[PDB]
């Protein structure tokens, strides 16, 4: 049941047209997808000796950009050069512009090895791989496999039933978060479940639809320091997000258990958080809610930023509204009709960090539980800081807690880069921060409301999948396995037909593939036949037989999408009042057959009309 | 001016050519045959059915051996049937779906077909391993192929919606001669029996007589009110019948250069789709668009018989070189044979 | 439209006008002639019984 099954290669006829229809079959579009790259790569190395060396090079180049030092580089760059550039010059089979080749040669003998040494080479490898080598790859059956995985992706519909749910590990006013495994591929995730009822009663439909859009904005790029989304979906009572799993609990809790943090410990958290902000801020997103309860730990102690409901997009219109958590919101935030951009988080970063050192927010003094007290203390009062702090730590907090935007560290035209080069962080090497290499300081262990179809329209375009995420999730688990198991199940059947002849070859067949027509509905009879669409007729067959039925384009009156058992079908209306219904094995199949049958009959009918012998004479 | 004299001359030449003919109208064929005995009723029954085509049948043609024939269908196939036994000697899947016509080379060795692909394709019937290769794809026409007939295994004459017909050297695929002249899509064509002449009927509501070897039009007969869907020589080579969309058939004599006889009734309004004489030329079989073939007495022009059977248009028919049987294709996806 | 077209057409019509026609009665007579001369060898006209007719009740073929 619960593992992935790939469709049969027959699916190639259909998907390839589905993609060609969308300009999705470029070299450029396929290379940039994890699964594509993988399949493409297999192809070149193992199946096509002409291009093996071209990719090997591409990769050997790739690894060289991760290499940490200049002594690791100059060492590697000679080897790479010696092995992939030089040797080929001597046999005159090095097809790359000499401007590229001497751009490298010049720097090697002059010992200057930045990570972008070989950047004109990448480019030119891609020019060499595009089109012609790419062509033999489409014709190759690695591209068959690509269409197979692609069909799965484009047919993802999730329900609560695709994951096994575990312990509740999060609570808020509007729902809760559970940990969970996705059966499909075995991956552990968080599942956030907002309840629509609790939403309507509390009027928060925006501040939830927002949280999703925002997670879309951010979840590409693989950030180690934000809690990201791989999927969203819903059921009638619940919205649901599949999120990165963080089972260390938040800082707001861990603060109380540990008590205040040292500067050194605090530095760590602040570091990660910065990078987390950076990512957001490049994608033109202000978080706004920044505080200890919105920062979670993983099992190892590393942290991430979570819950982007208040985060908004300044990419088009800046915000003016006073929306954040009292005690962390900046001055410019507080005053209505006063706009603000990324600037705002840096102030909050400030306040949060005071809080990890000190027990309380900087402005929450006198244990005050009243708001208008801090409102005013933050805007009016400049900020006073324990002389227990070191001075470079002051240098930082002073900069961050500037009430003036023009004087605030983080806001002065270089965004986060400034903050990172505060002297408070002088001891750190941020490549290592980002590879999470620094050891972390702490290592853990009623209603009477109704729901109108006016509200399901509210949550219409909510289901979503981040493709880059799905392909990764897959890539790092089952992809290699499943390709093997399939490779076997297909190699049985091809070896076994030895029925070999292929009916679509040598002809003018548009498209072919499986679908199940409907016999007697009352018997839930669905014959599953192989169909062939020709320009004037739609033939289909069972087994051990060439097509022995068909339906002509000229007798088709209309094609419509219709649900039967809420399981969406194609309904064709025939000339003599008759009806013909087909269910195809996936969303994109349906879409394509609906297009192609529509185009097919429309044209054929109009073409026939113009031929006396074939036309009708009423 | 230059054209207006040439238009003037064409008009006063048609008037002249009209009178040349009126000068030979001393008698009607009807008068001339008023004395001979009727043929009576002709009852013909369905000796065979040929099922196998999955869709409309558009054309058929007997092999000269009066046994084999080729059919061509909306189902994108040629079948060659053993008429005696209903046995598909060959199914032949085509490369375009849009076939409209087919022919059986008199030798038995090739068949030809074509349609909206605008090409006549020669299929070879027994090669090296007795497989069914395509031998040529006579491309040259710029409109749908409407009919085609082999002269022998080396030459073939086609007709087309490009308003022309043409002669081909199969060997080199060369369009040897072309017969411009018609002013409307050309529809059926028929080879004289000596094979140095042939006639063609078209949508300009004319038939034309052509000299194969000279590549010119000898004569032009007119007087149908609408498209001419089909055409066939009287066996002696001196006259031909045409069937039209206007619900009539018409016999034309070559030598008197004119119409001799009209075959029609008030009851019949549907158009004609195919024609063929019996062996002696006494019977004119025509296929209609109401699902009947009507049989006509050629010499008298009374309706002598009907071949009722098919449930949709009769697209095509032919009589066998020996005279034994009539074949008939339809839109109902069958051929049927009748004595 | 074109001068050379009008010309070719006229040449055709001349060609078509100068042929030797014959009295309708002659050609008609000649047809009726043919039709008798061969009514003997035409199976659809003179019904030739089942033994010689490859279709009727038969099954014995190459
Ligand atoms: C980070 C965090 C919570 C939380 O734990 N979230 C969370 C997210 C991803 C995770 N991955 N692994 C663990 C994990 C945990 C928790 C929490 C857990 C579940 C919830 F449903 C809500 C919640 O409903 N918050 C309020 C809220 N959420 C969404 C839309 C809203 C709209 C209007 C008003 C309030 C809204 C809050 N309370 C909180 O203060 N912050
Ligand atoms: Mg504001």
């Amino acid at each position: 049941s619960k593992k992935i099954l790939l469709p049969e290669p027959s699916i190639r006829s259909v998907m390839q047209k589905y993609l060609e229809d969308r300009g999705e079959v470029t070299f450029e579009k396929i290379f940039s997808q994890k699964l594509g790259y993988l399949l493409f790569r297999d192809f070149c190395l193992n199946h096509l000796e002409e291009a093996r060396p071209l990719v090997e090079f591409y990769e050997e180049i790739k690894k060289y950009e991760k290499l940490e030092t200049e002594e690791e580089r100059v060492a590697r760059s000679r080897e790479i050069f010696d092995s992939y550039i030089m040797k080929e010059l001597l046999a005159c089979s090095h097809p790359f512009s000499k401007s590229a080749t001497e751009h490298v040669q010049g720097h090697l003998g002059k010992k200057q090895v930045p990570p972008d040494l070989f950047q004109p080479y990448i480019e030119e490898i891609c020019q060499n791989l595009r089109g012609d080598v790419f062509q033999k790859f489409i014709e190759s059956d690695k591209f068959t496999r690509f269409c197979q995985w692609k069909n799965v992706e484009l047919n993802i519909h999730l329900t609560m039933n695709d994951f096994s749910v575990h312990r509740i590990i999060g609570r808020g006013g509007f729902g809760e978060v559970y940990g969970c495994r996705k059966a499909d591929t075995g991956k552990m995730y968080a599942m956030k479940c907002l309840d629509k009822k609790r939403i309507k009663m509390k009027q928060g439909e925006t501040l939830a639809l927002n949280e999703r859009i925002m997670l879309s904005l951010v979840s590409t790029g693989d950030c180690p320091f934000i809690v990201c989304m791989s999927y969203a979906f819903h059921t009638p009572d619940k919205l649901s997000f599949i999120l990165d799993l963080m089972n260390g609990g938040d800082l707001h809790y861990h603060l109380s258990q540990h008590g205040v943090f040292s500067e050194a410990d605090m530095r760590f958290y602040a570091a990660e958080i910065i990078l987390g902000l950076e990512h957001m801020h490049n994608r033109f997103v202000v978080y706004r809610d920044l505080k200890p309860a919105n920062i979670l730990l993983d099992e190892h102690g590393h942290v991430r930023i979570s819950d982007l409901g208040l985060a908004c997009d300044f990419s088009k219109k800046k915000p003016h509204a006073s929306v954040g958590t009292h005690g962390y919101m900046a001055p410019e935030v507080l005053q209505k009709g006063v706009a603000y951009d990324s600037s705002a988080d840096w102030f909050s970063l400030g306040c949060m960090l005071f809080k990890l050192l000190r027990g309380h927010s900087p402005f929450r003094q006198h244990k005050t539980k009243d708001k208008h007290e801090i409102d005013r203390m933050t805007l009016t009062m400049a900020v006073e800081l324990p002389d227990s702090f070191s001075p470079e730590l002051r240098s930082l907090l002073e900069g961050l807690l500037q009430r003036d935007v023009n004087r605030r560290l983080g806001c002065l035209g270089r965004g986060a880069q400034e903050v990172k080069e505060s002297p408070f962080f002088r001891s750190l090497d941020w490549q290592m921060v980002f590879l999470q290499k620094y050891p972390p300081p702490l290592i853990p262990p009623t209603k009477g409301i109704k729901l109108l179809d006016s509200d399901q329209e509210l949550y219409r375009n909510f289901p979503l999948t981040i493709s880059e995420r799905w392909q990764q999730e897959v890539a790092e688990t089952v992809f290699d396995t499943i390709n093997a198991e399939t490779d076997r199940l297909e190699a049985r059947k091809k070896a076994k037909n030895k029925h070999e002849e292929d009916y679509a070859l040598g002809k003018d067949c548009i498209m072919h593939g499986y679908m199940s027509k409907m016999g007697n509905p009352f018997l839930t009879q669905w014959q599953r036949r192989y169909f062939y669409l020709f320009p004037n007729r739609l033939e289909w067959r069972g087994e051990g037989e060439a097509p022995q039925s068909l339906l002509t384009m000229e007798e088709i009156q209309s094609v419509e999408e219709t649900q039967i058992k809420e399981r969406k079908c194609l309904l064709l209306k025939i000339r003599g009042g008759k009806q013909f219904i087909l269910q195809c094995d996936s969303d994109p199949e349906l879409v394509q057959w609906k297009k192609e049958l529509r185009d097919a009959y429309r044209e054929a009918q109009q073409l026939v009309q113009r031929v006396p012998k074939m036309k009708n004479k009423p | 001016s230059e054209l207006d004299q040439l238009r003037q001359e064409a008009e006063q030449l048609k008037n002249q050519i009209r009178d040349a003919r009126k000068a030979c109208a001393d008698a009607t064929l009807s008068q001339i045959t008023n004395n001979i005995d009727p043929v009576g009723r002709i009852q013909m029954r369905t000796r065979r059915t040929l099922r196998g085509h999955l869709a409309k049948i558009y054309a058929m043609h007997w092999g000269t051996d009066s046994r084999l024939l080729v059919s061509a269908s909306q189902d994108g196939k040629l079948i060659i049937w053993d008429s005696y036994t209903t046995n598909k000697v060959h199914a032949i899947p085509l490369r375009s779906s849009w076939v409209m016509t087919c022919a059986y080379a008199p030798s038995g060795n090739y068949v030809a077909c074509g349609g909206l692909d605008n090409i006549c394709s020669i299929y070879n019937l027994k090669t090296r391993e007795g497989n069914v290769r395509v031998s040529r794809e006579l491309a040259g026409h710029t409109g749908y192929l409407s009919c085609c007939r082999f002269l022998d295994d080396n030459q073939i004459v086609t007709s087309s919606g490009d308003t022309t017909c043409a002669l081909w050297d199969i060997e080199t695929g060369q369009q040897t001669t072309t017969f411009t002249g018609h002013t409307g899509d050309v529809m059926s064509l028929s080879l004289a029996p000596d094979t140095r002449l042939f006639v063609s009927g078209a949508c300009d509501a004319s038939a034309k007589l052509w000299d194969v070897r000279e590549g010119m039009c000898r004569q032009t007969f007119t007087g149908h009110e609408s498209d001419i869907n089909a055409i066939c020589f009287f066996p002696n080579g001196n006259a031909f019948a045409t069937g039209s969309d206007d619900a009539t058939c018409r016999l034309f004599d070559l030598r008197a250069d004119q119409e001799l006889m009209t075959y029609s009734h008030d009851n019949i309004i549907c158009g004609i789709t195919s024609v063929s004489f019996s062996k002696s030329g006494r019977l004119l079989l025509a296929g209609y668009d109401d699902f009947n073939c009507n049989v006509w007495d050629a010499l008298k022009a009374d309706r002598a018989g009907v071949l009722a059977g098919h449930d949709n248009r009769v697209s095509c028919l032919g009589v066998t070189d020996d005279g034994m049987a009539v074949a008939t294709g339809s839109w109902d996806s069958f051929l049927k044979i009748w004595n | 439209a074109s001068i050379a077209q009008a010309r070719k057409l006229v040449e055709q019509l001349k060609m078509e006008a100068n042929i030797d026609r014959i009295k309708v009665s002659k050609a008609a007579a000649d047809l009726m002639a043919y039709c008798e001369a061969h009514a003997k060898e035409d199976p659809l006209l003179t019904p030739v019984p089942a033994s010689e007719n490859p279709f009727r009740e038969k099954k014995f073929f190459s």
